[PDB]
């Protein structure tokens, strides 16, 4: 959408979760900078009126902030000239049974926005846990249209944010832990008409492939693989949901995202590469047809769900300025691909303790597996890094184009894993592994790191008490801001990693910070309200260390630092 | 199984030592019920058909109506 692209370039706005179509999470605002951030104070605050995990962050467009909640996914609008009043509210009525089929807390990664055009007035888009995509009038909150994407009776929900491209809004999927076969869907913004729908497994017509799919890298695989890399009909329940983030290149007219893990977690029940789960896709915008598809983790054994964000940039590769995507996967590798051809540029370890894979062979594109850290029936596999939580999860990260550095919140969590046999029944969980998780070999649970994604050179690295889950915001003031699970927002100097400022929020953070200018002043805003996968223990009062899909034991100390909450904090000088 | 021995481009899977090429008939046979397997796709077809009713009513009347029994 060229008007949405243009609004994204205006520092008064934050028009999508990812900030802009490249997912830079980078602001040119410098009012707040490394030399005065120690003076940042809370300006004003809002309550969301809910508990549970608060993922994503607010949108700001044309002087209005938009807020969203975890289930039941209430939305409200606030005029930045009258911060105490809610301009409008939208309160979904959803079946409470939706909560029982969410694997990982009833999180929602937030709203999307499109400006007014031929399709009608400006709209806010919401994905509901119960599987509906809703279009609201951005100025009034009136419901314009609503469609069914996902059915909770099959264990299929929505948690990832909608994504607007031209006249379409894209809606993902969720429920691979209940055997949902992933799919992404484009709806027309005017009337909610389904334009196209691309599945992650199965026959080529379902995958929606360009006739020249992987023409540039035929060694990745081309046709027939969504059937031939599974035994029989096991693809029909085979995972590959896409509950993460998108990017878009308007010049190529290509949309990028990752498909998630194959189901079940029990690898022995699903022999084969299990394509095209765990895949980096480049899809034509109008048709949805994939131009490239790179499977990062063939035959996943670890739930490295391949949904993490895609950060676009233009950097020199062997001296030639090249359009790129960069993608810190769950599997602990940072992928950088040519975003036109899909060619692999690099795949480096985000922390050197990654052990499921020895290295990626860049020429073949294959990860060279270490069988010592495989999983398999009738075996308790020990000391696998990363754990299923990944060395990176759902947080959107940030890129400073002057430094050519990505700044990432990183997890340092490893695991033991033993699968088990179990039947598939639609609507029930379909996991089939028992896990124990714990800190990686360096002994803490999180890090923040700065890196060059072409060379792999780590600029700086610093430890954090807990996994850094919510992502980052970087600015031209030489700062990276992020929130922590234990309930801080913090700012570090992006040259050195030095900590410049910290503030104690009410609850842990699982979303990202934003910044915007309003009436000549810079603000930083963030949600506070712990939850998501790390918070399942505290949110659901769980005690068995293998409960919450194995996260309970690793995060057992988090409840000593934070309770649940739900608030928006806005800071300024 | 180190992931580098490929039967075909995009297809590198091997069984691990001592495990079967095919699971059907093995001790690891998932024995999925084909009727259970098909339920998701049936549910999608039903959602798609309702959505298409809502779209058609919008194009006919100019007013959006969610509940398909009210159209
Ligand atoms: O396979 C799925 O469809 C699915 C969905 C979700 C979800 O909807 O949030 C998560 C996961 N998987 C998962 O693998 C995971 O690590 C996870 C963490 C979180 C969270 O918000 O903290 N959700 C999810
Ligand atoms: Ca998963």
């Amino acid at each position: 959408n060229s008007e949405l692209d243009r609004l994204s370039k205006d520092d008064r706005n934050w028009v999508m979760q990812t900030k802009d179509y490249s997912a830079t999470h980078f602001s040119r605002l410098t009012e707040i900078n490394s030399h005065n951030v120690k003076n940042l104070k809370v300006a004003w605050t809002l309550s969301t009126g809910t508990l549970h995990g608060h993922e994503g962050a607010p949108l700001v467009v044309d002087g209005i902030m938009y807020i969203h909640t975890p289930f039941p996914n209430n939305v409200y609008a606030v005029d930045l000239n009258d911060t105490r009043k809610m301009l409008w509210q939208y309160k979904p009525k959803q079946n409470p049974a939706a909560r029982a089929v969410a694997c990982c807390d009833v999180v929602n990664r937030g709203l999307a926005y499109v400006p007014a055009g031929e399709h009608g007035p400006a709209k806010i888009f919401l994905n509901q846990l119960d599987g509906h995509i809703v279009a609201l009038n951005a100025k009034t909150g009136e419901e314009i249209w609503k469609m069914e994407n996902s059915d909770i009776a099959m264990g299929s929900t929505l948690t990832g944010a909608p994504f607007v491209v031209k006249d379409k809004v894209l809606v993902g999927s969720a429920g691979a832990e209940l055997g949902v076969r992933g799919y992404v869907t484009a709806y027309n913004i005017k009337d909610g008409k389904q334009e196209w729908r691309a599945y992650a497994t199965g026959p080529d017509e379902d995958l929606l492939l360009d006739k020249d799919f992987n023409k540039d890298n035929p060694h990745y695989g081309q046709f027939g693989l969504g059937l031939s890399t599974w035994e029989g009909d096991a693809w029909k329940i085979g995972g590959g949901t896409n509950w993460g983030w998108y990017a878009y290149d308007p010049k190529l007219d290509m949309i990028y995202y990752g498909s998630g893990n194959p189901a079940p977690w029990n690898e022995t029940m699903r022999p084969g590469d299990n394509k095209w789960t765990m895949t980096i896709w480049g899809r034509d915008a109008d048709t949805g047809r994939a131009k490239f598809g790179y499977q990062k983790t063939p035959h996943d054994e670890w739930d490295y769900a391949g949904v993490n964000y895609m950060g676009l940039s233009e950097q020199e590769v062997d001296g030639k300025l090249t359009p790129l995507l960069t993608h810190p996967d769950r599997n602990g590798l940072v992928y950088t691909l040519n975003r036109e051809t899909g060619a692999l540029v690099n795949a480096f370890k985000i922390d050197d303790t990654v052990n499921w894979v020895k290295k990626v062979d860049l020429k073949t594109g294959l990860p060279i597996r270490d069988p010592e850290y495989s999983t398999r029936m009738d075996h308790n596999a020990k000391g696998i890094c990363p754990s299923a939580m990944g060395y990176h999860n759902q947080g959107i990260e940030s890129y400073d184009p002057d430094k050519k550095l990505f700044f990432m919140g990183v997890n340092h969590i490893c695991m033991d894993w033993e699968p088990f046999m179990l039947p598939y029944r639609a609507g029930q969980f379909f996991v089939g592994a028992t896990l124990n998780m714990y800190p990686g070999p360096k002994g803490m649970l999180g890090q923040v790191k700065a890196m060059n994604a072409v060379t792999g050179k780590m600029e700086w690295e610093v430890p954090e008490k807990f996994a850094v889950w919510g992502g980052t915001l970087a600015t031209a003031g030489d700062l990276v801001f992020y929130g922590t699970l234990d309930g801080f927002i913090k700012a570090r100097d992006t040259r050195t990693g030095e900590l410049k400022w910290q503030f104690q929020l009410p609850s842990g953070v699982i979303g990202h910070p934003i910044t915007y200018q309003h009436n000549g002043k810079q603000y930083i805003a963030i949600y506070s309200g712990v939850g998501g996968w790390p918070g399942v223990g505290l949110v659901f009062d769980l005690k068995d260390p293998t409960a919450g899909l194995g996260a309970v034991g690793a995060f057992r100390e988090l409840a000593h630092y934070t309770q649940m909450g739900g608030s928006v904090f806005v800071f300024s000088l | 199984y180190d992931g580098t021995h490929c039967k075909a481009p995009g297809n590198c899977w091997e069984p691990k030592p001592g495990y079967p090429d095919k699971v059907a008939g093995s001790k690891y046979d998932p024995k999925h019920d084909p009727n259970e397997l098909n339920k998701q796709a049936e549910s999608i077809k039903a959602m798609e058909a309702r959505n298409q009713k809502r779209v058609e009513n919008y194009a006919k009347t100019g007013k959006f109506v969610y509940k398909v029994e009210d159209i």
